[PDB]
């Protein structure tokens, strides 16, 4: 898996590959790893698909119930719910989740929640087996307050390299753009990104 | 413990049970009675892990004695054997099973027939003319297969039993310190004091 | 896999006199080949003229002492400020230790004080609560180094009277507090030389009818 | 029972004449991967205490929240919450020490090593250690992990025993701590150049220094070192 | 064990503590860890004590024969190469960890060698359980262009760090200075900061205290004449 | 440990050693391996020190409550059962406790062997511990029902001595008890070092050992 | 299972003024069972004494080996081997079995016939030499012996005083070890007379 | 195999050795002689792993018989015991050691003294007045410690030996099927046919 | 460890970090991992220091003896000797070696020899624990026929990122330049490369 979330001037973008493997067999080559827990709070999933789906489903439930009582939750609040589940059940879980969301007050925010259940707020985050190969690239090429087109290119080039070197990563590159304008889904096929 | 034998003849059931008790490398006792009277016409011998055997036997004894008082009636050997089997079958799937194998020798006063039931620690029950537990059968069943008749007298049953114990004493590596023999018939339970 | 136990080293020593008692222990605290502290008190005044030390895994030792001190507090509340005798404390500590029979306090415990006739008393425990009153006891890392020395120099074992040649033993004359403190200091100096977990400092608690007194002595820091 | 995932390395500290100093780097390691470079591992409690934590970061963030909640709870129905009945270093430590020993006793430890540094009401210096086993100890100098092996020897040359504490100034103590942090950067493979340092003084109060760097490093001699034995070029 | 090696202006110095342990027990309080390979090549060893001695004597013996064969003074690189090839062959089963230092016609040299057969080069090194305590001192105080006096001080200070802070190290400090164009000076017990204090009591017994069953004269002499 | 106990004409003899071990290390030289449950009840101890002390001290609590409720001393048979029932509760949990419950009641003198498996055996002679085999050798060849109190006490004493000598984990001293219908009677602490040499000379035994 | 503690036993050696002493217990066991009370663990080759603790089959094997080697030494050299030389011989012979060692704890004791200097030495099972001035200990009660020797010992003791000190160190150490005891022997060694004394001790 | 005992009296050495041989759960033989004559005045009994015992004993026998023919002279019991010890000490560090424990009973014709040597499979030799291997000593040594004198007759030695076997038969869990007893004295080796 | 060898217009450059660890302790912070087997044939070592030193010593011996008989060996020949040792003793070795050399005929060449003992001729190669983090960076930034200054910058930036993310890597950056002009050693200290 190769997943990443990047904040930019107008908000935040989530990116991911589409490959799911069972050993060396590709069980699903068109997976959707970008999952919605609220209107403009999404997450990227890595680790056990069973665990990450079960968690995201529970979080979506908590935030739906939060919304009914207290109005629109912050991205920080969403991350806390993810954290609370990941931390308290760390013995029985294998989940590496990136949380990304857009407020009008706080704008685009990114939180990463690795294996132990710790939380880390960051400008951008990378995770999954394929992230190891792009630590150097992403560090050298990331800038704060990029434009939408610059950020899409950054994610595209980055995951392209992750896919190129990680056998557990591949397929299409899916992206989700979170801004004041709304929610935009993007997709990029092999013939486009391989030739970069 | 080690060896327990049983044989059902014409008009009685005979149970033979070793006398030895060993802890570590030392034989602590050579006169142990590995049996409990469940009712006036029902005797149970036992063998298995240390401690569990007596605890299980006494627990069964208490339950049958409770039944006898409540109903003012003696349960049939078949009924008692079924009760015992269920307790062992219940036990095998417990947190810590009772590691006990038993023979139940009883005289059914209703049918006027002796009855011998062999039940292992898993709850495996079989009615037999003669039975044993552990390795005892490996040495003795060939003799019993050869010499056993259903119309045998009590005295002939004891003689065939002596032959079985002699074979055990010859070919077993362990010294089990002889056996205590008890007879179950219409008149009740009695011990053969010279064997 | 998580190991709930550890070893903080140290060594302790209790000696009962005719009308006094001493409980001593080094002040070094360690893990593996490192020193945590050169002065970390290990022997405690628990009240009612009783001193106590639980040596081995410090976390379990501190928990036990804390709990026993608490038992003394509640003994007073429940029994009209009655003084907890040394024999009563010992039995109480047995139950504290055996309460964790299947997840033991990994310590060697020793208490010292005066019995109800005013004579010196030492009690010694194992990690699961077995105890006895004793005249002399060393516990901890260098316990095996020190105990034989005490068998020889406190109970005069293998010592006979010259001229008789093994026919008459050395008589068991009592020891003064000044004489005992010498044997304690020499015991720890010797243990410090030959045991890497023993050193830094020595703290002795002396118990008499007048109360509890403390004496501190430096030890080699290598 | 667990295993630590994201970890922080050494926390080092010492006493000086008028107070205590404590320091720890800003790294959150993920095994050999130096994953997170902006992690604060010194956590102030009021204006008289700093808790320094090494080990598992997720458990550190949990402890951070317990302390935050402890301050809130102390203020409840407490008109003297910012005066006589404020949280002392000794109260904070004992609480943590209770929690650590309870968790190890349930075979579910907080995988940490913690140093509570502060100054009491009466001006006395407070410096005590506790870890995942519930083991506690105090010393003029205290350090966790690699710091125990490399920092303590250097810090003990300044304050070797109790009587050296009044003779040690804040400038000398801070200097020794900063040098120790440099040595750890040379020699600990899971350390970072960036660190935080906190001073708690009985006169000047709490000074919390962020974004400190290891400087005055010696690397020039490396140019002369060639091969692993016989090689000259 | 704490051992160190420090280079200086015109040579190299090594030092070590004097404690040998069996487990938590101190077997010898004044052990000699500074071994001689050749007159001006000295090494110090941590780890399995028998292996550090055996491997030092073996290489020292072959180095002596090599020196006689070539009519040249032995070189430190020869000792180094011979040691590592021996240790490598045994794949770490010979638990010898050494700091090797000396002077020869090429110059002054300082190497470390590990049990598996890897070698390192440096201006300052430390080995043993007290290596980290010693290296903390070395990293704090070492500089380029040290004098002989400054290096001995740095070396012995680094050993003291190990003595005080490492339980596996203790007692005294041994030193050996190897300067170019000079004889090597071995300074046994250069420092003695751990003398046992006087005991409070004497444990000399009264003669006759111990019980005896039989006495006999032991014949240690050979068979006699006449 | 080595402990023994046997019934005879004049009651029961109980004899134990006094050693305690922690590996090769001799931890205690004079531990008391007999418990005085009541004036007519004794208990021997072998196995885990801790265990032996806790459960036999608890047995004494439970035997005292029996007297208060019934106004009558507990029998040896009942006391041994209460103890064997305590063992059955902690069945398989890892206790280690071998003991003889000795006493005198309405049926005369009583002796029961009880171990951590919940075993409960009645008999005239028992011996537990690492050195029980050595003790049994002397007991079996010298025991009679017709022994005198003086000869019986010596047999128990000599039997422990035999074990103390050969068994590395037995020794220190010998503690003797004699149980009568008026209660148990302690017959002292006997150092094995001194006893050995004494027995060697007077009896002529241990010829192979030099003294 | 542990070869170094199957048979049990102890050896201790001390230096004095112009003298040395070496002592050992007499026990041989099979774990808990005591087998022999006459198993002496000290041997001598000329004026050089050697005590060996550990696995008894190796104790016997090594004695026979060093008797073999010192007898050949003497024939070739035309003189008795000295303690310093023998110490190196023991060390050499043990290390030649580095990866299949004798499970023993040897101790050397003697006086140099030429220099008159008292000498003792100890080894581990693999050959590492411990040349102490004061004392050397070995066996299943080595911890106990270290504690006794460290406290009781003082330098420059006279032969008859040294005897009491070493005897008391051995006896009391053995009485805190299950696998040591069953008798004891002490050798008092001077430049040209050697006295051997059997001690009276508890036989349990 | 199981039990081998030895006792040295005034003028002879007596060796007692069990007769049982067991394969699996069956006693194949109850008259096995666990001994070999090494020389006219030297007897060796043995016990250990199956097969190894006889192979080792016969190999020793062959070597001593070879020595006897070559030199026309009988080796002393001490010399034979030392030879045997070296072979076992040699064996323990072999690829597959011979798992054999032995007792060597011999009468030294030069010194006119009986001699008993106990040697285990490691090569651990001890000269003793009485000896045993395995668990045999646990039961018997207390009796021997009590009753043994060095001036005992052969008949007194046999009586003390009978007491030892009786104790074994009482307190051992295993049935070793009695013992074959042999006496070694100045006149040679003879078997006691009634024991 | 972080090691790399890069071919360029005038020849080839080898680069490496200087850190050696024993667990988390840094046993040597100024290691020289760039080792010479012949005048203008050098190698970068990764894996067991004992194994890689023993191999390089044996190779240096073989090439010294080759030279005495047959003249200057090719870089291919050197790699083959490394391979033959690594392949035939793969069960007892843990060595990852990069071989780099300059001929006048063949110019700069790079061969990598991973764990199994296989050989791969490449334009550039990366290896060591720290290499994982720069696969993406190096792939995106490498060009054939770079200049000396461009190649030095490429190696500097690359290893800089490897050092930044890999705790097993660090210290100084050593380099060795192999051209017709000769052999040039370079060194770059933390204060220079960290700020890139
Ligand atoms: C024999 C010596 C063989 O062990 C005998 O069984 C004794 C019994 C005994 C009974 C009551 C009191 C004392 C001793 N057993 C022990 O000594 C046991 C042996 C043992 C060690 N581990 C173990 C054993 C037995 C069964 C399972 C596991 N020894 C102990 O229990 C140790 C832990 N006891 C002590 O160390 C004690 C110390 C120290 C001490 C005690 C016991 C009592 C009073 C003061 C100090
Ligand atoms: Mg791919
Ligand atoms: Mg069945
Ligand atoms: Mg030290
Ligand atoms: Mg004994």
């Amino acid at each position: 898996t190769s997943i990443m979330a990047v904040t930019f001037k107008d908000g935040v973008i989530l990116g991911a590959d589409s490959r799911t493997t069972t050993g060396a067999y590709i069980a699903n080559r068109v997976t959707d790893k970008l999952t919605r827990v609220h209107d403009k709070i999404w997450c990227c999933r890595s680790g056990s698909a069973a665990d990450t789906q079960a968690i995201a489903d529970i979080v979506q439930y908590h935030l739906e119930l939060y919304t009914s009582q207290y109005g629109t939750p912050s991205t920080e609040t969403a991350a806390s719910v993810f954290k609370e589940l990941c931390y308290e059940n760390k013995d029985n879980l294998t989940a590496g989740i990136i949380v990304a969301g857009y407020d009008d007050k706080n704008k685009g925010e990114v939180y990463t929640i690795p294996l132990g259940g710790s939380v880390h707020k960051l400008p951008y985050a990378i995770a999954g087996s394929g992230s190891t190969f792009i630590y150097g690239y992403c560090d050298k090429n990331f800038r704060e307050n990029m434009s939408k087109e610059e950020t899409v290119d950054f994610i595209k080039h980055s995951l392209s390299q992750a896919i190129k070197w990680d056998g557990s990563s591949g397929g299409v590159i899916r992206m989700v753009v979170l801004t004041a304008a709304g929610v935009e889904r993007l997709i990029f096929y092999p013939d486009e990104y391989e030739q970069l | 413990m080690d060896i327990i034998l049983g044989i059902r003849v014409q008009d009685s059931v005979i149970l033979a049970s070793s006398k030895a008790v060993t802890r570590g490398i030392s034989v602590l006792k050579d006169s142990d009675d590995k049996t409990r009277q469940l009712s006036p016409h029902t005797l149970m011998s036992f063998a298995g892990e240390a401690g569990d055997t007596v605890q299980f036997a006494e627990y069964i004894q208490a339950n049958i004695q409770l039944y006898s008082i409540r109903e003012d009636y003696e349960l049939s050997p078949q009924a008692v054997s079924s009760f015992v089997r269920q307790e062992l079958a219940k036990s095998i799937r417990s947190r810590r099973p009772y590691q006990v194998n038993v023979l139940i020798g009883g005289y059914d006063k209703k049918k006027n027939k002796p009855e011998l039931y062999q039940i292992d620690y898993l709850g495996t029950k079989v009615e037999l003319p003669y039975g044993a537990h552990g390795y005892s059968g490996f040495y003795t069943f060939s003799l019993l297969d050869h010499h056993y008749r259903p119309d045998m007298t009590t005295e002939e049953g004891l003689d065939l039993l002596k032959l079985c114990v002699q074979e055990l004493e010859k070919r077993m590596p362990m010294d089990f310190k002889g056996v205590i023999v008890k007879i179950v018939d219409k008149d009740g339970i009695r011990q053969v004091d010279d064997f | 896999q998580f190991n709930p136990y550890g070893d903080n080293g140290g060594t302790i020593l209790g000696i009962a006199g005719e009308d006094f008692a001493v409980l001593a222990g080094d002040t070094r605290n360690i893990t593996d080949y490192s020193i945590n502290s050169r002065y970390e008190p290990k022997v405690f005044d628990c009240g009612d003229n009783i001193v106590m030390s639980a040596n081995g895994f410090a976390a379990d030792g501190d928990a036990l002492v804390k709990r026993f001190k608490n038992s003394v507090k509640w003994y007073h509340f429940d029994h009209n400020d009655k003084k907890l005798s040394i024999n009563s404390a010992a039995r109480n500590i047995q139950h504290l230790l055996y309460g964790k029979r299947f997840f033991p306090y990994y310590v060697h415990t020793i208490i010292a004080g005066l019995d109800e006739d005013g004579k010196g008393a030492v009690y010694s425990f194992d990690p699961v609560g077995s105890y006895e009153r004793e005249q002399c006891r060393a516990g901890g890392a260098a316990a095996s180094l020190i105990m034989p020395f005490l068998d020889n120099q406190v109970n005069f074992k293998n010592q006979y009277e010259p001229g008789t040649n093994g026919k008459v033993k050395k008589p068991l004359k009592y020891l003064s507090v000044e004489e005992v403190i010498k044997l304690v200091r020499d015991s720890f100096t010797s243990a410090t030389e030959r045991h890497i977990q023993v050193g830094d400092g020595l703290e002795i608690l002396i118990v008499t009818k007048d109360g509890v007194r403390k004496e501190f002595y430096e030890l080699k820091r290598d | 029972t667990q295993q630590p995932i994201v970890t922080g390395t050494s926390v080092i500290s010492m006493k000086y004449d008028n107070g205590v100093i404590i320091a720890a780097d800003n790294l959150g390691s993920y095994g050999s991967l130096l994953r997170f470079n902006g992690v604060e591992r010194l956590i102030p409690v009021g204006d008289n205490t700093v808790v320094g934590i090494s080990g598992d970061i997720s458990d550190m963030q949990h402890i951070e929240r317990l302390l935050k909640d402890l301050v809130t709870e102390n203020a409840y129905d407490n008109p003297l919450a910012d005066a006589e009945e404020a949280l002392e270093p000794s109260y904070i430590f004992e609480y943590l020490a209770t929690v650590m020993y309870q968790r190890r006793s349930k075979m579910n430890p907080l995988w940490n090593a913690i140093i509570v540094a502060g100054v009491q009401s009466n001006g006395d210096q407070f410096l005590r250690y506790v870890n995942l086993l519930g083991v506690t100890y105090s010393s003029p100098t205290l350090a966790t992990g690699f710091g125990a092996h490399m920092a303590n020897p250097l810090l003990r040359k300044v304050v070797d025993r109790e009587s050296d504490i009044p003779k040690t100034t804040v400038q000398v103590a801070e200097e020794a701590i900063v040098n120790a942090m440099r040595v750890l950067y040379y020699r600990d493979a899971r350390s970072s150049r960036n660190f935080s340092l906190a001073i708690i003084d009985k006169n000047t109060g709490l000074t919390f220094k962020k974004n400190l760097q290891v400087e005055n490093m010696k690397w020039d001699f490396a140019k002369d070192i060639k091969g692993y034995g016989t090689q000259k070029i | 064990t704490t051992i160190v090696g420090v280079k200086f202006n015109n040579g190299v110095v090594i030092a070590a503590d004097t404690r040998s342990t069996q487990g938590p027990i101190v077997a010898d309080k004044n052990c000699a860890k500074l071994h001689r390979i050749s007159p001006k090549i000295w090494c110090a060893g941590a780890g399995t004590a028998a292996d550090t001695e055996a491997v030092t004597q073996l290489i020292g013996s072959n180095i002596e024969l090599h020196s006689l064969y070539t009519s040249r003074e032995p070189r430190v690189v020869s000792a180094l190469q011979m040691l590592k090839q021996h240790l490598f062959k045994y794949q770490g089963h010979i638990g010898a960890y050494l700091i090797v230092a000396g002077v020869d016609p090429t110059g002054s040299h300082l190497f470390s060698i590990h049990a598996h057969g890897s070698t390192d080069v440096g201006y300052y090194l430390s080995l043993g359980s007290g290596s980290l305590a010693a290296m903390a001192v070395l990293e704090s105080h070492w500089k380029q262009d040290l004098t002989k006096e400054e290096a001995i001080k740095l070396a012995s200070d680094a050993i003291q760090a190990g003595i005080w802070n490492d339980l596996g190290s203790g007692s005294n400090v041994d030193v050996c200075v190897m300067e170019i164009g000079k004889d090597a000076e071995y300074l046994r017990n250069y420092l003695t900061p751990n003398v046992r204090e006087e005991k409070q009591k004497s444990y000399k017994f009264p003669r006759g205290t111990t019980a005896v069953l039989k006495e006999s004269i032991v014949n240690i002499c050979d068979i006699q004449e006449e | 440990t080595t402990t023994l106990a046997f019934k005879f004409q004049h009651g029961v003899i109980a004899a134990v050693d006094s050693r305690a071990s922690a590996g090769s290390y001799i931890s205690a030289l004079r531990v008391n391996k007999v418990i005085e449950i009541n004036p007519y009840l004794l208990g021997t101890m072998s196995g885990c020190a801790a265990d032996c002390q806790y459960w036999e001290t608890l047995l004494a609590k439970e035997c005292r409550l029996y007297y208060l409720r019934n106004g009558e001393r507990i029998s040896v048979s009942a006391a041994s059962k209460l103890l064997s029932n305590m063992m059955c509760q902690y069945r398989g949990m890892g206790l280690s406790m071998g003991s003889m419950i000795c006493g005198w009641d309405k049926k005369g003198p009583g002796l029961y062997y009880v171990d951590e498996h919940g075993t409960r055996l009645s008999g005239n002679m028992f011996s537990t511990g690492s050195g029980n085999t050595y003790a049994y050798g002397v007991l079996d060849s010298n025991y009679k029902w017709d022994l005198s109190v003086e000869d019986a006490l010596y047999l128990g004493k000599r039997s422990i001595l035999a074990a103390a000598h050969r068994d590395a984990y037995s020794g220190g001293s010998v503690n003797l008890y004699h149980v009568t219908e008026d209660g148990w009677i302690y017959h002292g602490n006997h150092d094995v070092g001194e006893l050995f040499w004494k027995v060697k000379e007077e009896e002529g035994s241990f010829n192979n050992v030099i003294g | 299972s542990d070869p170094s503690s199957i048979n049990g036993g102890i050896v201790v050696a001390m230096t004095g003024k112009d003298c040395v002493a070496i002592a050992c217990d007499l026990r041989l066991g099979s774990q808990s069972l005591g087998v022999s009370n006459k198993f002496e663990k000290i041997f001598h080759y000329g004026h050089v004494f050697l005590g060996i603790t550990g696995l008894a089959t190796d104790v016997t094997t090594l004695n026979e080996m060093f008797r073999y080697k010192t007898n050949l030494y003497k024939l070739k050299e035309e003189r008795a081997i000295e303690p310093e030389t023998f110490t190196q011989l023991v060390s050499s012979s043990l290390y030649e079995r580095r990866f299949g060692p004798y499970f023993v704890g040897p101790v050397v004791a003697g006086i140099n016939s030429k220099s008159g200097k008292p000498f003792i030495a100890g080894f581990d099972l693999i050959g590492c030499i411990d040349e102490a001035k004061d004392f050397i200990v070995s066996g299943t009660a080595s911890d106990q012996l270290f504690g006794m020797c460290e406290s009781l010992y003082e330098p420059n003791l006279e032969p008859e005083d040294l005897f009491e000190t070493i005897s008391q160190a051995l006896l009391n150490a053995a009485d805190r070890d299950a696998l040591s005891g069953w008798g004891a022997v002490v050798y008092i060694i001077k430049k040209d007379e050697v006295v051997k004394r059997y001690l009276k001790m508890r036989q349990d």
